[PDB]
Order: structure tokens, then C-alpha cells, then sequence
């Protein structure tokens, strides 16, 4: 029933030049305001920097949208090649792992 | 101003402060104090015999200090007591001055300024309370008192003003004569 | 006693220096002091400093030392204040007033004031493209957007295609970062005929910085 | 926190009395206080200097006073054109403004 849909946004080609690469996870069409997002780098569960934002309301149903930003400096970006965004949510429907499998 | 104001020195004397500012006592007694380019000396026990006329001395707020002898001024800054310095006319038309150690500014130049007062521009750090000896508040200002024209007769054209000085925490309301 | 206070820098950038002028018309310049006092949008007045252009020694408040300079040009009867190392808190209006009486080492009360010059300190946003890069979504619906970050003043407006695609535009709330600069990520879902052909342009208007950016986003 | 104004926000109606207070913290200040007035956008104006001397152009309604500490600005016969954000500052050797009361005439 209105399970979340996952989208992944890497950093801009100009962002790396400017530094402070931000990787964004987006969740769409979930009815309950309840969701846990794990930003797994390789096997590390980073928690230092992960900002979450949620839409107010849809005026027709409690279908919010989630945006989770993981920030990391350009120097830390290299020597590193998988990034990832695991979601556990009321409508679990088993976990879905749509991972950004390249560091490019 | 006979041979007094003609070529004393520019009010914007060259050279500046190369760094830290020191205390010096050059014992400057060469000519009469015609202009502000002077270096007074510290005088202790003086013979109160040749002194004539008023002996006004500058706290800066001028006060008449009569000699404690007849036929004595140990100069010290107001924070430590006494007065900054002062001058007197005595004997046959000879004027003399005394004050705290002439404040010198560390620097280079043929005629580096032995700052007797203010001189902020040449040295951003030069406050009267710490670097002043005589009645000159700034290179073009005086503390006007009745004998001011009897001591510096080259300052007739200057205009009077009312000023509020703050030395430490003490507030001095005083009239000051400056030109424009 | 007419202070034609000239505008300085209405809009500036963080870390920059600002020079604010004040011209005195009439009277005798070189006998009365000029005082600079600032007030934030809504706050109390703060004494920035003052000068008397006859005793060449400006007075500065305790908290505005080693960061502010004040100068006076008598040949043109003007007083300038140069403030360096600007900060986002410096947004305020700076007045120019006359000291009633000469004071050395102190201050005084201000008789006649002058027009204030606004001084806005802001950092324009840096828009970036959030591409739909997946490398394997050979299909229809896909999500795009325009990431925005590094802008201190909050207000921001995000549109699309000069105004269009109102069905699918989500604009999330701003979230603070460690550095103190807001961030945003406005996304969109659009089945563009399963083809990237239209000009997907996001017009990011940030009026306080007086800049608008048009960014085109498409798969690489 | 040297000078503060207790009443904070205030609200009255014409034909009433308001007594703003500026509380010098420790020093008597040698009777050096000034009071101002700021309309919603215009420039500030000087009403009282020394807490007992009135400037030129302001009526006698703005009667200020104080001795040693706790200087006061008494506004009698309030008019609609009296809304402002009043300020108190002490000058001399320790210059500093005070808090701004927020009279809400209506």
C-alpha cells in the first residue's frame, strides 16, 4: 500500500571541482511518516553527516517525500568506490538495495 | 613672530614608528621653546631663587604650584601623582621647560620626531597620558591659560574651544587653543 | 547640518571590506565630530565609533577594535568608515551623526542624524544539476532536480521551464549544515516521452543576492 | 548588561501616562544620560540629554529626570503620533546604549 520508491542522485561534475560532494537519496510515495535510511559506504555505517528533510503534506494523502543528503569532502571521496542507501519503512516489502555502485 | 614661526619644522614631520615605542630622556636644552618641536628635561630639586612669575603646571588641568622654598617639582604622571610637566619664565627673558621623559618613537630618519605629545599619525599608538610631557595636546593645540600668550607669543591667531579629556578614568573639562 | 550620507555597498559578500561615506554640507568641518552608529534590522542601536577631525585620533567601541577604521578628509569635508572582515551578522543600517561637544577618549550625544545606508551581506546560491544517471533505466518515468546549497538568507524560489510542470514539483524545506549555510534539493518526476529532448531549466531566484541562475539538466 | 529597561513592550491609549525606566547597573554615571525616539523606519531623534535638559523642537510632554541612578522618561498626554522605540544611552567615559522599549500606542 503506497510503498516507497527509491532514487539516487550522485554529485555534480562541477561539485567535485568545487569540493564537498553530496550524494542524495530520494524516497517517493510512502503514506506513513516513518522511515530509516542507512548510508552505507562499502561496509561502514556513516553517521557523522546525514541531513534528512521531509515534505509537509500532499493535501490528498499522507504521501510525503524524503530527501537524505550525505556530505563528504573531495579528498575523502577518492579511494572509495560504492555508496548506498538502504531503506526500512512501514511498507517494508522486504529491503531494497539500489546502490550507487561506482565512485565515478 | 620674529624668526620663530618661519622655519621651525613641518607639522607633518617625516619618519614614523618602525615598531615598539620606548621611553627616552635625551636631556634636550638647546633653544627656547618657540614651537612644539622640543624635548623637555626632568628637573628634580631646583633652586627656588631665580624663578619669577607664575609657575602654572599641567595636570593637564593647569594648577599654580608655588616653589616650597625662597632665597620643587618631581615630575610624575597623574596616574602616579603630580603633573605631566610645565614651564616658567625667569632671569633676563629666558624661558625654560620641564616634563616627563621625552617620549621617543622607534624608527629611522634624519630628524625622527621626539614625540612630546599626541603625534598619532606618525605612530598609531601615542596617547597623551603615556607619551606627553608639556602643555601641547596635539602638534597644533595648547592648553590656554592667562600666561599662555606670555610664554608662547606666537600663538595669537589660534581660536579657543571647550574640550573634555579622559585621563584614565578622570574627566577634565578644559579650554584648548587650536588653529585651523 | 545636512548630512548627504552617500550609499556605500548596499550588497556585499562575506569576508569583504565596506567603505561608507558621509558628507557634511555647511558649517566648519574640522571642529565637530562625526559618529557612526549601526542598527540591525530589528535590534537596538550599537555605537560603532567616532572621530573628531582636529585631534587626529578616532575612538572605537571595545568590540569594534582591530577591525574598523575611520578617516576624515577636510579638503572635501567628508568622513569615511572602513569595516573589514564582514560577517553575516553585520547586516544592518549604518547612520552618521554629529557629536554635540568635542570629547577626547570618550563619546557624546548625537544632535542631528543622517540618512542610513543599508548594508546587505549575503552569499548567492550555487546551483548544481542532479542528473538522472542510472545507466540502466531504459524506460519511462525518471526523477530530476536542481540541487541548491551555500546561501545564508533563507528565501529561495525554484521553478521549471519559465513556469510549467507544476504537477510533479517538490521543493523540500531548507536544512542547516555545519557551516551554517542552508541547503535545498528540488526534485521532479517527469516521463519525458522516455526521451531527453525538452529544455529542463530550473530558474533559481534568490532576490537578496540579486542573482537568478538557469541550469539545464540532462543525462550525460 | 550595564543599562536595561524593565518595562519591555508597552501599550497604552491617548490621554494616558507612561514612565519608562533605564537602570544604570553599578556606577552613578555622574548624571550622563540621553534619550531618543525612533519611528517605524525614520531616523532616531534626540529628546533629552543629561536626563534633565530638554532639546529644541520637542514639547514639554517629554519630561525626563533622574538622580544618581534609575533615570526616567515620563510621557504625559500621549498622542497617536507617539509610537516609537525609545532608547537610553550613557555617554562620557563608558559609552553604551540601552534596551529599546516598544510603546504600542493605539
Amino acid at each position: 500500500v503506497a510503498a516507497p520508491s527509491v532514487f539516487i542522485f550522485p554529485p555534480s561534475d562541477e561539485q567535485l571541482k568545487s569540493g564537498t560532494a553530496s550524494v542524495v537519496c530520494l524516497l517517493n510515495n510512502f503514506y506513513p511518516r516513518e522511515a530509516k535510511v542507512q548510508w552505507k559506504v562499502d561496509n561502514a555505517l556513516q553517521s557523522g553527516n546525514s541531513q534528512e528533510s521531509v515534505t509537509e503534506q500532499d493535501s490528498k494523502d499522507s504521501t510525503y517525500s524524503l530527501s537524505s543528503t550525505l556530505t563528504l569532502s573531495k579528498a575523502d571521496y577518492e579511494k572509495h568506490k560504492v555508496y548506498a542507501c538502504e531503506v526500512t519503512h512501514q511498507g517494508l516489502s522486504s529491503p531494497v538495495t539500489k546502490s550507487f555502485n561506482r565512485g565515478e | 613672530c620674529p624668526e620663530r614661526m618661519a622655519h621651525c619644522r613641518p607639522i607633518d614631520e617625516f619618519a614614523q614608528g618602525w615598531g615598539p615605542i620606548t621611553y627616552a630622556e635625551g636631556h634636550g636644552s638647546d633653544q627656547r621653546p618657540y614651537c612644539w618641536h622640543y624635548a623637555p628635561r626632568q628637573c628634580g630639586t631646583i633652586p627656588a631663587s631665580q624663578v619669577c612669575g607664575p609657575v602654572y603646571c599641567f595636570t593637564p588641568s593647569p594648577v599654580v604650584v608655588g616653589t616650597t622654598d625662597r632665597f620643587i617639582l618631581n615630575n610624575t604622571r597623574p596616574p602616579q601623582g603630580n603633573w605631566f610637566g610645565c614651564t616658567w619664565m625667569n632671569s633676563t627673558g629666558f624661558t625654560k621647560t620641564c616634563g616627563g621623559p621625552p617620549c621617543n618613537i622607534g624608527g629611522v630618519g634624519n630628524n625622527t620626531l621626539t614625540c612630546p605629545t599626541d603625534c598619532f599619525r606618525k605612530h598609531p599608538e601615542a596617547t597623551y597620558t603615556k607619551c606627553g610631557s608639556g602643555p601641547w595636546l596635539t602638534p597644533r593645540c595648547l592648553v590656554d591659560y592667562p600666561y599662555r600668550l606670555w610664554h608662547y607669543p606666537c600663538t595669537v591667531n589660534f581660536t579657543i574651544f571647550k574640550v573634555r579629556m579622559y585621563v584614565g578614568g578622570v574627566e577634565h573639562r578644559l579650554n584648548a587653543a587650536c588653529n585651523i | 547640518q545636512i548630512q548627504l550620507v552617500q550609499s556605500g555597498a548596499e550588497v556585499k559578500k562575506p569576508g569583504s571590506s565596506v567603505k561608507v561615506s558621509c558628507r557634511a554640507s555647511g558649517g566648519s568641518f574640522g571642529t565637530y565630530g562625526i559618529t557612526w552608529v549601526r542598527q540591525a534590522p530589528g535590534q537596538g542601536l550599537e555605537w560603532v565609533g567616532g572621530i573628531v577631525p582636529l585631534f587626529d585620533r578616532p575612538n572605537y567601541a571595545q568590540k569594534f577594535q582591530d577591525r574598523v577604521a575611520i578617516t576624515a578628509d577636510e579638503s572635501t569635508s567628508t568622513a569615511y568608515m572602513e569595516l573589514s572582515s564582514l560577517r553575516f551578522d553585520d547586516t544592518a543600517v549604518y547612520y552618521c551623526a554629529r557629536e554635540a561637544d568635542i570629547v577626547v577618549g570618550g563619546s557624546s550625544y548625537f544632535d542631528s542624524w543622517g540618512q542610513g545606508t543599508l548594508v546587505t551581506v549575503t552569499k548567492g546560491p550555487s546551483v548544481f544539476p542532479l542528473a538522472p544517471s542510472s545507466k540502466s533505466t531504459s524506460g519511462g518515468t525518471a526523477a530530476l532536480g536542481c540541487l541548491v546549497k551555500d546561501y545564508f538568507p533563507e528565501p529561495v524560489t525554484v521553478s521549471w521551464n519559465s513556469g510549467a510542470l507544476t504537477s510533479g514539483v517538490h521543493t523540500f524545506p531548507a536544512v542547516l549544515q555545519s557551516s551554517g549555510l542552508y541547503s535545498l534539493s528540488s526534485v521532479v518526476t517527469v516521463p519525458s516521452s522516455s526521451l531527453g529532448t525538452q529544455t529542463y531549466i530550473c530558474n533559481v531566484n534568490h532576490k537578496p543576492s540579486n542573482t537568478k541562475v538557469d541550469k539545464r539538466v540532462e543525462p550525460k
